[PDB]
Protein backbone atom coordinates (compact mmCIF):
# COMPACT_ATOMS: atom_id res chain seq x y z
CA UNK A 1 0.00 0.00 0.00
CA UNK A 2 0.85 3.55 0.46
CA UNK A 3 -1.31 6.62 -1.09
CA UNK A 4 0.53 9.80 -1.44
CA UNK A 5 -1.50 11.57 -4.45
CA UNK A 6 -3.93 14.53 -3.61
CA UNK A 7 -6.48 15.47 -5.71
CA UNK A 8 -5.75 18.59 -8.14
CA UNK A 9 -5.88 21.81 -6.42
CA UNK B 1 2.82 2.31 9.48
CA UNK B 2 6.61 1.46 9.41
CA UNK B 3 8.02 4.84 8.90
CA UNK B 4 11.34 3.67 7.52
CA UNK B 5 9.12 2.05 5.04
CA UNK B 6 6.93 4.61 4.48
CA UNK B 7 10.01 7.37 3.66
CA UNK B 8 11.69 4.54 1.11
CA UNK B 9 8.47 4.33 -0.49
CA UNK B 10 8.00 7.29 -0.93
CA UNK B 11 11.14 8.88 -2.35
CA UNK B 12 11.09 6.03 -5.08
CA UNK B 13 7.49 7.17 -6.13
CA UNK B 14 9.13 10.72 -5.74
CA UNK B 15 12.21 10.41 -8.13
CA UNK B 16 10.13 8.19 -10.94
CA UNK B 17 7.64 10.74 -10.20
CA UNK B 18 10.50 13.57 -10.77
CA UNK B 19 11.42 11.45 -14.00
CA UNK B 20 8.36 10.55 -15.43
CA UNK B 21 5.86 13.08 -14.96
CA UNK B 22 7.25 16.27 -13.70
CA UNK B 23 3.72 18.10 -14.72
CA UNK B 24 2.32 15.86 -11.93
CA UNK B 25 4.71 16.16 -9.13
CA UNK B 26 2.30 19.21 -7.61
CA UNK B 27 -0.32 16.46 -6.63
CA UNK B 28 2.10 15.03 -3.56
CA UNK B 29 1.60 18.64 -1.71
CA UNK B 30 -1.25 20.33 -0.55
CA UNK B 31 -2.49 24.29 0.58
CA UNK B 32 -0.17 24.43 3.65
CA UNK B 33 3.01 22.69 1.59
CA UNK B 34 6.30 24.46 1.71
CA UNK B 35 8.41 23.78 -1.66
CA UNK B 36 11.96 24.68 -2.77
CA UNK B 37 14.46 22.70 -5.64
CA UNK B 38 17.76 25.06 -4.78
CA UNK B 39 18.85 28.13 -7.07
CA UNK B 40 19.46 31.02 -6.12
CA UNK B 41 18.59 35.68 -6.04
CA UNK B 42 19.81 38.16 -8.46
CA UNK B 43 21.92 38.72 -4.43
CA UNK B 44 23.38 35.11 -5.02
CA UNK B 45 21.51 34.18 -1.98
CA UNK B 46 19.71 30.82 -2.32
CA UNK B 47 16.20 31.16 -3.54
CA UNK B 48 13.19 31.21 -1.34
CA UNK B 49 10.38 28.40 -0.88
CA UNK B 50 7.00 28.93 -2.28
CA UNK B 51 3.63 27.48 -0.82
CA UNK B 52 0.55 25.43 -1.84
CA UNK B 53 -0.21 23.08 -4.81
CA UNK B 54 -0.69 25.61 -7.52
CA UNK B 55 2.51 27.97 -6.64
CA UNK B 56 4.48 24.58 -5.95
CA UNK B 57 3.24 23.50 -9.67
CA UNK B 58 4.84 27.20 -11.39
CA UNK B 59 7.65 26.39 -9.57
CA UNK B 60 8.31 22.80 -10.72
CA UNK B 61 7.91 23.83 -14.27
CA UNK B 62 10.34 26.67 -14.25
CA UNK B 63 12.85 24.06 -13.60
CA UNK B 64 12.01 22.18 -16.85
CA UNK B 65 12.24 18.93 -15.36
CA UNK B 66 13.10 16.82 -18.50
CA UNK B 67 15.04 13.30 -18.37
CA UNK B 68 15.60 14.19 -14.76
CA UNK B 69 17.88 10.98 -13.75
CA UNK B 70 18.97 10.94 -10.02
CA UNK B 71 21.21 8.26 -7.88
CA UNK B 72 19.47 8.08 -4.23
CA UNK B 73 22.59 7.23 -1.92
CA UNK B 74 21.13 7.91 1.81
CA UNK B 75 17.75 7.71 2.90
CA UNK B 76 16.79 7.96 6.23
CA UNK B 77 12.85 8.04 7.70
CA UNK B 78 11.81 8.92 11.35
CA UNK B 79 8.59 8.83 13.13
CA UNK B 80 8.22 12.95 14.06
CA UNK B 81 5.10 14.62 15.62
CA UNK B 82 1.26 13.46 15.06
CA UNK B 83 2.61 10.19 13.34
CA UNK B 84 4.03 11.98 10.66
CA UNK B 85 7.35 10.87 9.06
CA UNK B 86 10.46 12.98 8.79
CA UNK B 87 12.80 12.10 5.47
CA UNK B 88 16.38 12.84 4.62
CA UNK B 89 17.97 12.65 1.61
CA UNK B 90 21.24 12.97 0.16
CA UNK B 91 21.67 11.93 -3.50
CA UNK B 92 22.91 13.12 -7.05
CA UNK B 93 20.87 14.69 -9.55
CA UNK B 94 21.22 15.33 -13.87
CA UNK B 95 18.10 17.15 -15.30
CA UNK B 96 18.07 17.40 -18.99
CA UNK B 97 21.66 15.50 -18.97
CA UNK B 98 23.21 18.61 -17.30
CA UNK B 99 25.80 18.15 -14.69
CA UNK B 100 25.51 15.38 -12.05
CA UNK B 101 25.14 17.20 -8.80
CA UNK B 102 25.01 16.78 -5.17
CA UNK B 103 21.95 17.76 -2.80
CA UNK B 104 20.82 17.34 0.57
CA UNK B 105 16.82 17.41 1.01
CA UNK B 106 14.26 17.06 3.82
CA UNK B 107 11.22 15.84 3.43
CA UNK B 108 7.91 15.83 6.00
CA UNK B 109 5.08 13.40 5.35
CA UNK B 110 2.00 14.00 7.44
CA UNK B 111 -1.03 11.94 7.44
CA UNK B 112 -4.17 13.27 5.49
CA UNK B 113 -6.46 11.47 8.44
CA UNK B 114 -9.25 10.12 5.52
CA UNK B 115 -7.33 6.99 5.43
CA UNK B 116 -4.52 4.55 7.06
CA UNK B 117 -1.76 4.99 5.04
CA UNK B 118 -2.22 8.23 3.27
CA UNK B 119 -0.08 10.96 3.23
CA UNK B 120 0.68 14.28 1.78
CA UNK B 121 4.00 15.91 1.89
CA UNK B 122 4.04 19.28 4.25
CA UNK B 123 7.45 20.07 3.47
CA UNK B 124 9.89 19.49 1.21
CA UNK B 125 13.25 20.98 1.67
CA UNK B 126 15.97 20.29 -1.89
CA UNK B 127 19.19 22.26 -1.96
CA UNK B 128 22.27 21.35 -4.46
CA UNK B 129 25.08 21.96 -2.87
CA UNK B 130 27.28 23.52 -5.08
CA UNK B 131 24.61 26.21 -4.43
CA UNK B 132 25.44 26.76 -1.23
CA UNK B 133 28.67 25.34 -0.24
CA UNK C 1 7.67 33.32 16.91
CA UNK C 2 8.14 33.24 13.40
CA UNK C 3 8.80 29.36 12.53
CA UNK C 4 12.29 31.45 10.85
CA UNK C 5 12.82 32.59 13.73
CA UNK C 6 12.26 29.94 15.83
CA UNK C 7 15.07 27.96 13.52
CA UNK C 8 17.72 30.46 13.07
CA UNK C 9 17.34 30.95 16.90
CA UNK C 10 17.69 27.10 17.92
CA UNK C 11 20.76 26.62 14.68
CA UNK C 12 22.38 29.83 16.68
CA UNK C 13 22.10 27.76 20.32
CA UNK C 14 23.13 24.11 19.29
CA UNK C 15 25.98 24.48 17.28
CA UNK C 16 27.52 27.07 20.36
CA UNK C 17 26.65 24.65 22.88
CA UNK C 18 28.24 21.65 21.15
CA UNK C 19 31.14 23.95 21.17
CA UNK C 20 31.13 25.36 24.48
CA UNK C 21 29.49 22.13 27.03
CA UNK C 22 28.27 19.22 24.82
CA UNK C 23 27.55 18.10 27.99
CA UNK C 24 24.10 20.83 28.30
CA UNK C 25 22.62 19.61 24.64
CA UNK C 26 20.65 16.76 26.52
CA UNK C 27 18.45 19.94 27.60
CA UNK C 28 16.92 20.05 23.79
CA UNK C 29 15.48 17.07 24.29
CA UNK C 30 12.31 15.07 25.32
CA UNK C 31 10.98 11.30 26.43
CA UNK C 32 9.46 10.93 23.05
CA UNK C 33 13.09 12.53 21.04
CA UNK C 34 15.04 11.01 18.44
CA UNK C 35 18.74 11.65 17.64
CA UNK C 36 20.24 9.73 14.62
CA UNK C 37 23.39 10.12 13.74
CA UNK C 38 24.44 6.75 13.79
CA UNK C 39 27.32 4.77 14.87
CA UNK C 40 27.03 2.84 18.18
CA UNK C 41 24.80 2.72 21.38
CA UNK C 42 26.64 3.79 24.06
CA UNK C 43 26.82 0.80 25.77
CA UNK C 44 28.77 -1.09 22.38
CA UNK C 45 25.49 -1.74 19.95
CA UNK C 46 24.50 -0.91 16.40
CA UNK C 47 21.38 1.87 16.87
CA UNK C 48 19.44 3.26 14.22
CA UNK C 49 18.04 6.07 16.41
CA UNK C 50 18.86 7.39 20.09
CA UNK C 51 15.70 8.09 22.24
CA UNK C 52 15.02 10.09 25.28
CA UNK C 53 17.09 12.47 27.57
CA UNK C 54 18.53 9.89 29.29
CA UNK C 55 20.07 8.05 26.31
CA UNK C 56 21.06 11.00 24.16
CA UNK C 57 22.68 12.50 26.77
CA UNK C 58 25.06 9.18 27.14
CA UNK C 59 25.26 8.88 22.98
CA UNK C 60 26.30 12.96 22.99
CA UNK C 61 28.89 11.97 25.76
CA UNK C 62 30.38 9.58 23.55
CA UNK C 63 30.52 11.39 19.98
CA UNK C 64 33.06 13.22 22.66
CA UNK C 65 32.54 16.54 21.03
CA UNK C 66 35.93 18.35 21.65
CA UNK C 67 37.34 21.83 20.72
CA UNK C 68 34.64 21.68 17.91
CA UNK C 69 33.97 23.84 15.39
CA UNK C 70 30.97 24.48 13.11
CA UNK C 71 30.30 27.39 10.35
CA UNK C 72 26.96 27.09 9.07
CA UNK C 73 26.60 28.31 5.33
CA UNK C 74 22.70 27.67 4.86
CA UNK C 75 19.17 27.34 7.16
CA UNK C 76 15.73 26.50 5.91
CA UNK C 77 13.19 26.74 8.91
CA UNK C 78 9.54 26.28 7.38
CA UNK C 79 6.11 25.85 9.62
CA UNK C 80 4.77 21.30 9.98
CA UNK C 81 2.30 20.05 11.52
CA UNK C 82 1.44 20.49 15.16
CA UNK C 83 3.20 23.58 15.15
CA UNK C 84 6.72 22.23 14.81
CA UNK C 85 9.17 23.46 12.90
CA UNK C 86 11.27 21.49 10.13
CA UNK C 87 15.03 23.14 10.24
CA UNK C 88 17.61 21.35 7.49
CA UNK C 89 21.32 22.83 8.23
CA UNK C 90 24.04 22.65 5.69
CA UNK C 91 27.30 23.53 7.19
CA UNK C 92 30.49 22.45 7.77
CA UNK C 93 31.80 20.97 11.11
CA UNK C 94 35.11 19.19 12.64
CA UNK C 95 35.88 17.37 15.53
CA UNK C 96 39.33 17.58 17.53
CA UNK C 97 40.56 19.96 15.66
CA UNK C 98 40.58 17.79 12.53
CA UNK C 99 39.75 18.94 8.75
CA UNK C 100 35.93 20.45 8.40
CA UNK C 101 33.75 17.83 6.78
CA UNK C 102 30.37 19.01 4.79
CA UNK C 103 27.82 17.82 6.28
CA UNK C 104 23.58 17.95 6.77
CA UNK C 105 21.22 17.94 9.62
CA UNK C 106 17.45 17.83 9.40
CA UNK C 107 16.02 18.70 12.83
CA UNK C 108 11.87 19.08 13.81
CA UNK C 109 11.19 21.16 16.70
CA UNK C 110 7.85 21.03 18.69
CA UNK C 111 6.48 23.37 20.98
CA UNK C 112 7.11 21.65 24.46
CA UNK C 113 4.08 22.45 26.28
CA UNK C 114 4.53 24.48 29.19
CA UNK C 115 6.38 27.34 28.57
CA UNK C 116 5.35 29.31 25.78
CA UNK C 117 7.41 29.67 22.82
CA UNK C 118 9.58 27.14 23.55
CA UNK C 119 10.42 24.20 21.77
CA UNK C 120 12.30 21.09 22.36
CA UNK C 121 13.72 18.83 19.46
CA UNK C 122 11.57 15.82 18.48
CA UNK C 123 13.87 14.74 15.72
CA UNK C 124 17.56 15.71 15.12
CA UNK C 125 19.22 13.23 12.00
CA UNK C 126 23.15 14.26 11.14
CA UNK C 127 24.93 13.19 8.18
CA UNK C 128 28.35 13.98 7.03
CA UNK C 129 28.60 14.24 2.96
CA UNK C 130 32.06 11.95 2.63
CA UNK C 131 30.53 8.66 4.08
CA UNK C 132 27.51 9.14 1.47
CA UNK C 133 29.46 9.80 -2.02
Amino acid sequence: PYNFIQDSM
Amino acid sequence: PSPLLVGREFVRQYYTLLNQAPDMLHRFYGKNSSYVHGGLDSNGKPADAVYGQKEIHRKVMSQNFTNCHTKIRHVDAHATLNDGVVVQVMGLLSNNNQALRRFMQTFVLAPEGSVANKFYVHNDIFRYQDEVF
